[PDB]
């Protein structure tokens, strides 16, 4: 079956850097556009960037643009999310997954735990 | 195994689909204001009547994402029948594939809608 795993969440203050993993398997992952999306707590869940099978073409949402970058290694299977200048409105659960056209992405089971980001001063 | 995100608009009077300038990129929440442009395409279907004779059915326009699907290789603004290109403010000229197509083995495709306010052609509907 398809699993995306995502890995790297942390606990950083304000201003921080934190690095996202995403480990592909079941599926030529080559072969797909990708995306990260993320649900804080007690909100919707939000897109958050996209890549393409080539690793060039991207786009991020307003609220991250210039501060996360989307990355990816086919040798390796992995998606990556490289997020710097965290704030404390970046907190939340961060999945991967295929990507996929949506009007208000709920939830799915198949994107397995996601990983948690917590951006906070009282780190 | 390729296919546009999203159901079709219907062309039910002889009026082809256009949009005023800034209308007509159907909604996707997942992706930015860079992504919002791309091109419809008309499809008509052929097949037999009850009384025998082949007959177009009524054509069907189906959005992809610039730099996508069957045109990918267009620009944009390019003249072609049976082509159509729209665009939000703010969209950004690159291919876009990063949203790419669907598969329709993976996924069903969504229902088309587009914000409330855009104008339509006589003879097409919008959810």
């Amino acid at each position: 079956e398809v699993q995306l795993q995502a890995s790297g969440g942390g606990l950083v203050r304000p201003g921080g850097s934190l690095r996202l993993s995403c480990a592909a398997s079941g599926f030529t992952f080559s072969s797909y556009a990708m995306m990260w999306v993320r649900q804080a707590p007690g909100k919707g869940l939000e897109w958050v960037s996209a890549i393409n099978g080539g690793g060039g073409s991207t786009s991020y949402a307003d609220s991250v643009k210039g501060r996360f970058t989307i990355s990816r290694d086919n040798a390796k299977n992995t998606l990556y999310l490289q997020m710097n200048s965290l704030k404390p409105e970046d907190t939340a659960v961060y999945y991967c997954a295929k990507y996929q056209a949506a009007v208000h992405q709920e939830k799915e089971d198949y994107w397995g735990q996601g990983t948690q980001v917590t951006v906070s001063s009282a780190a | 195994a390729t296919a546009s995100w999203f159901t079709a608009l219907t062309q039910h009077g002889k009026e082809d689909l256009k949009f005023p300038r800034g209308q007509g990129v159907p909604i996707n929440t997942n992706s930015s204001p860079d992504d919002q442009i791309g091109y419809y395409r008309r499809a008509t279907r052929r097949i037999r009547g009850g009384d025998g004779k082949m007959k177009d059915l009524s054509p069907r326009w189906y959005f992809y994402y610039l730099g996508t699907g069957p045109e990918a290789g267009l620009p944009y603004g390019a003249n072609k029948d049976g082509i159509i290109w729209v665009a939000t403010e703010g969209a950004l000229n690159t291919p876009k594939d990063h949203i790419g197509t669907r598969n329709p083995a993976n996924n069903a495709a969504i229902v088309l809608q587009l914000p409330q306010g855009t104008t339509l052609p006589k003879g097409f509907y919008a959810e």
